[PDB]
Parts: structure tokens; C-alpha cells; sequence
């Protein structure tokens, strides 16, 4: 039986534990810490994929591509805040024209 | 068991002449009447973020008194390292 | 060899969008993302442990670090997921 | 005879010199403390504070505002005005990346 | 002959280039520039292809962001044409 | 070689940035800015390469250089 | 036993090599620490301290003051391009700012 | 209650560079903050360098590369010169 299975998670708890042990972060690691961390990472992954899927469906595409990820991130205030200083390669920018530039 | 008067409207303690003085240090010569409310809002936002982080640190240590070190760490992790309050 | 989160990303994707796929580049970007957030959280946890002269990183330090890095609703939902996961694991 | 009355701007400039020469804090201690305690109370009730923590917070707040006013002034001057206005503050904060 | 008014084609180009994501500078001159600059720190260096593509993504993203801020600075002064002083103001406020 | 960053390319970049009209003097200024940016990044990148006692700059070298200047890049790990 | 010599003295330094070594061991930076690393680090820290104190002393004498105070440190830091770059995001408590008035504001 | 600081070393350096100059308590505290800040930056950057290259030991080489990354230009060259001279004198 795996610890991820006992925890109801998809992300690999064991691997996260090994990466913490070898990442020179602290002398000891509690048993609950990698479970908590794995849960948080899985939650955030689900949030981003949710929005990116929505953006893909608006674009009538069945596969999420980087463009959809950039659109998803920049259109969500809290994610945009979290990734304010991150560049998504091949992401482009949000469609946006300043009102003063339009005629009339 | 004799707590202070409930705090209200304390944003008004940031007086008009104080903001003017701060602007003087910034080199501003003339000031529109609408500046003051805007400044108050900006200051409030800044303060909120700092105090939130400080209190988070205070709770992690299971203490009830926010220390100078708590503030220094909060500021440091927002990229506004402050000198003079260590030790 | 070269580890990645690809299979876990795919399982999550199938949970949230059964009929959606993903390009190779997008999966690479997701891996970069996961590693980034991992490093941030572990580092913040490290500083937390040092400040309080504790030699053990526990789930409580993780929780405090999460409260520091994520804004508002994201933080609350993350805390909820972490608490449920620890409670289910413990029993 | 007519009372002595400097023209608009003279005293402002003299104040700029005066306050850039010195270093003392410019906001009153106690109202600032009350502000901090009020804001703090909306996260957790009954917190106490060390004195030096409040003084540190005050240094940080005033330094932040001073920097914001430098940038605001540069934005105002760019538009060939000499009076700073709210839209200048909003431009400065947008370019810093806070909004 | 038919002639579009000044600005119409500019707007069309804005929509066109904000809709797509392909790199906008030619690959080879960019590579040549990179190698020339690199030559002034250490001789005989080579480069992996994906390193150059990464550098190009970073450079173009940086410039795009700088032009957004520049445009905001230009509009602030009630102009619609960006000028060098606008770039210098933007860079001063960013802290470079 | 700085002239290989042509005028129409900078125009296209500006279009993506939403710029509608462009003074003739912008282009030279832009080139200068670009050069400075590149120099800094490359200076750090080669440093990593040199620390590893290698002669080939890798993608990872660039990613680390960019990260330590607060311009984290996704997609090249 | 051999007469005690300090590593700082062996290196011709003023900064305490032993203490820096202890802080590296206990700062969880790496599993192992070379014998030469703390000497180098101590030398760099000492040099930078000397540079800041040099500029601050100059500023102190320019103001006809014999004791360096924070104001002098702030003046020293902001007037040197490379130090200003290094400490671009640092606030010096009780530092104030550099005297500076935009030319357009002065009368004609 | 024993709290270590760099105060005595700062004072010795001050006496080397300005024999008749003193320093206030606040300024000495600021110097301690400064020294700790640069220490943390350098040690952290060195840690990342060591990690990237799968080495378990931080040596003077990592310190030198970190120094080149953090300090600008002439300050970096002079610091590197001081460190190298100091290490070579120490080794003999």
C-alpha cells in the first residue's frame, strides 16, 4: 500500500519526501510535511488545469497549449499575482488595446 | 482587564500636514486636494500586507507579542530589507 | 534519469477534464511550474525553521509557509486541502 | 505698510531644503500606533506590540511613501505639469507592479 | 486607388500580433549578436540551440513588457507617440 | 551586428505592446536598452558555464542566470 | 602543544575566521565546508566593510563631524554608484534621502 | 545572555582606516545588519552553485564564483583580488 493511496492523493508522496531529504532544507523531516506539501501542489495543479481547460474550450481546441496557459494565468487575479514575475514561453500577451487609441 | 477605547477612524490620524511634509521630502512643490485620500488608501494597503505577514510569524512562534524581528522578516521576504533592528 | 511530474499531471487532468489533452511543451511548462513552487515553499519553510531554532520541518511549518506565500482564497483552499489530507492520512 | 508675505512656492522650497537636511520621523507617534493596532485587530484580537516593532514599522512606512513620492514627482514632471495628481500615483504604482 | 487612413493598419497589426505567439525577431541575426557579445567575455564558447531559443524568449518578453509601460507613460502625457524620454522614465521607475 | 535587429522587427514588438505611433528616434534607443539587458544576462550565464569548467553554455545555465535576476522563465527545464 | 595562532592572523585579517566557519557549519548551507572557504569569505566581508567605512569617514569629515552617524552612512551609500547598485533595495533607518531638487522647479 | 556581533572587528577596521573617527551605537548596529545581510546572500548563492553541480563541499572556488555573481564590476574585481591574496598568504 502506498502512502499516497492512504492519503487519497495523486502526487507521489515518497518522491517528494526523498527530494526534501536531499534538498538540504533541514536536519529532520516530519511524517506529515510531505503529505501536506503534496496535497497543496496537487490542488494548485488542479486549479491551473481547470482554468486552462476552460480557455481551451472557449478556443474550440481539445488540447491545452501554452497559449491557453498564459491566457488562464493572466485572466485570474490571484494566479496572476502569484506568477507576476514569470514568463511563459510562447505565451504571448492578453488582447488589450487602450481605449484612447481607438478612433472617435 | 482594563482595555483601551475601541479603535475607530484612525486613518484620520494621518493628517494633511504630515502627508504634505512627506511630499516635501520627496521634492513635491504643489499638491492637489485629492492627493490625500489616495495616499491614505495606498498606505493602508501597504500596512495591511506587512502586518498580515508579521502576525503570521507571531502565531507560528506561538507568541502573542509581535517582535521587531517578526517585522524585519516580514519586510525582508517582500524585498524591502530593513537595517537597524537586528539583535 | 530525468524525473518529472508528467504522469501525475496527467492523472489530475483526467480528473478535471476527461476529454482534454496536452502538448509536450505544456507538460514541460507544468513541470517547471511545480518545481518552482516546490523550491519556494521549501525555502520559506527553511527560514521558518531557522528563525525559531527548530531542527525539524513539520506539517505546521508547511502550513505557515503556505499562509505566507499564497494570497487569500488560494491560501484558504490550500489550507483546507492540506488539513483534510493530513487527517485522512493519520487514520 | 504692507505685511511681509512671500510668494507662492518660496516657503515650499525652503521646506524641501529643511526636510531633506534632517532625518526625524514626520508622523506623530501615537496616532500611527493606534492605526497599526486597529488594522492588526482585524486579523487577531488582543495582540500586544513591542515598542521597537512599532518604530520599525514606522521607518518602513515612511521610507516607502518617500520613494513613492519621488516617482510620482517624476511622473508629474513628465506630463509638463508641476502639481502631482491622483493619476500620477496610479501610474507610478502600476509601473512598479503593485497593481 | 484605395488608401487606408493612418492608424487602421496599425490597429490591424496590433490585433494580429496579440493573437499569435511566434517569435518576431529573425533567428540567425539574433544568434550572431549573441555570439559577438559572448566573445567579449571568454573566447571559443559554443552554445546549445535551446539556450539561444530561451534567451530569445526572455528578450522578447522583456521588450514587450517595456513597451506596455512605455505606452502607459506616453498616454499619461496626453500623447499617442512614444518618445525616448518615455523609455527613460519607464526604466528609471523600474529601477534599472 | 547590432543593426541586425531591424527597424520592422522593433515595430512588430511595439505592435504587440500596443503602440500605435512611433518616433524615428525610438529605434536606436531601443537597441541600446536591449544591448544592456543582454550583456547582464550573458555575463551571468557564462559565469555558470565557467564554474562548471565547461566550454558549452547550456539552457540550464541561462535559466539559473535569469532566475537569480528575478525573471524566472518556464519551459526549458 | 604549539603556540596558538589564529587563522585570521595567519591570513593577515581582522575579521574572525573561526566564527565565520562556525556559522557556515551551522547555517545548513552544504554538507561539507572546505578549509579555504571561510578565509576567502572573511576577506571579502572585511574589504566591503572597509569600503563603506572609507566613504562614510569622508562624508563625516565633509560635514565637520568627528563621529560617523547613520546620516553619513546613507549619504555614503547613495553617492557611490556600485554600492548604490548593491544596496538598491535597502532602507537605512534614520538615513533620510540625498538633497535633490529637480531643475525645473527652481525659479527662472 | 550572550549575543555575538561584528562590533569589535568593525571597530578595529575603523581604527585602521580613520584613526580619529568614532561611531554611534546605532551605526554599529547598522553595520551588524549589513554584515549579516551580505553573509546570507553569499552563503545562499554559494549553496545554489554547489547544488547545481552536484558537489557536496563548498570550497573557496564556490565562494569566488558567488562573489563574481553578486558584486558589480570594479568592486568585484577588488574583492576577488583581496580574497585570492588572503588565501595564498594563509596557505603558506
Amino acid at each position: 500500500k502506498t502512502r499516497s493511496s492512504r492519503a487519497g492523493l495523486q502526487f507521489p508522496v515518497g518522491r517528494v519526501h526523498r527530494l526534501l531529504r536531499k534538498g538540504n532544507y533541514s536536519e529532520r523531516v516530519g511524517a506529515g510535511a510531505p503529505v501536506y506539501l503534496a496535497a497543496v501542489l496537487e490542488y494548485l495543479t488542479a486549479e491551473i488545469l481547470e482554468l486552462a481547460g476552460n480557455a481551451a474550450r472557449d478556443n474550440k481546441k481539445t488540447r491545452i497549449i501554452p497559449r491557453h496557459l498564459q491566457l488562464a494565468i493572466r485572466n485570474d487575479e490571484e494566479l496572476n499575482k502569484l506568477l507576476g514575475r514569470v514568463t511563459i514561453a510562447q505565451g504571448g500577451v492578453l488582447p488589450n488595446i487602450q481605449a484612447v487609441l481607438l478612433p472617435k | 482587564k482594563r482595555h483601551r477605547k475601541v479603535l475607530r477612524d484612525n486613518i484620520q490620524g494621518i493628517t494633511k500636514p504630515a502627508i504634505r511634509r512627506l511630499a516635501r521630502r520627496g521634492g513635491v512643490k504643489r499638491i492637489s486636494g485629492l492627493i490625500y485620500e489616495e495616499t491614505r488608501g495606498v498606505l493602508k494597503v501597504f500596512l495591511e500586507n506587512v502586518i498580515r505577514d508579521a502576525v503570521t510569524y507571531t502565531e507560528h512562534a506561538k507568541r502573542k507579542t509581535v517582535t521587531a524581528m517578526d517585522v524585519v522578516y516580514a519586510l525582508k521576504r517582500q524585498g524591502r530589507t530593513l537595517y537597524g533592528f537586528g539583535g | 534519469r530525468k524525473e518529472s511530474y508528467s504522469i501525475y499531471v496527467y492523472k489530475v487532468l483526467k480528473q478535471v477534464h476527461p476529454d482534454t489533452g496536452i502538448s509536450s511543451k505544456a507538460m514541460g511548462i507544468m513541470n517547471s511550474f511545480v518545481n518552482d513552487i516546490f523550491e519556494r515553499i521549501a525555502g520559506e519553510a527553511s527560514r521558518l525553521a531557522h528563525y525559531n531554532k527548530r531542527s525539524t520541518i513539520t506539517s505546521r511549518e508547511i502550513q505557515t509557509a503556505v499562509r505566507l506565500l499564497l494570497p487569500g482564497e488560494l491560501a484558504k483552499h490550500a489550507v483546507s486541502e492540506g488539513t483534510k489530507a493530513v487527517t485522512k492520512y493519520t487514520s | 505698510k504692507k505685511p511681509h508675505r512671500y510668494r507662492p512656492g518660496t516657503v515650499a522650497l525652503r521646506e524641501i531644503r529643511r526636510y531633506q537636511k534632517s532625518t526625524e520621523l514626520l508622523i506623530r507617534k501615537l496616532p500611527f500606533q493606534r492605526l497599526v493596532r486597529e488594522i492588526a485587530q482585524d486579523f487577531k484580537t488582543d495582540l500586544r506590540f513591542q515598542s521597537s516593532a512599532v518604530m520599525a514599522l514606522q521607518e518602513a512606512c515612511e521610507a516607502y511613501l518617500v520613494g513613492l513620492f519621488e516617482d510620482t514627482n517624476l511622473c508629474a514632471i513628465h506630463a509638463k505639469r508641476v502639481t502631482i495628481m491622483p493619476k500620477d500615483i496610479q501610474l507610478a504604482r502600476r509601473i512598479r507592479g503593485e497593481r
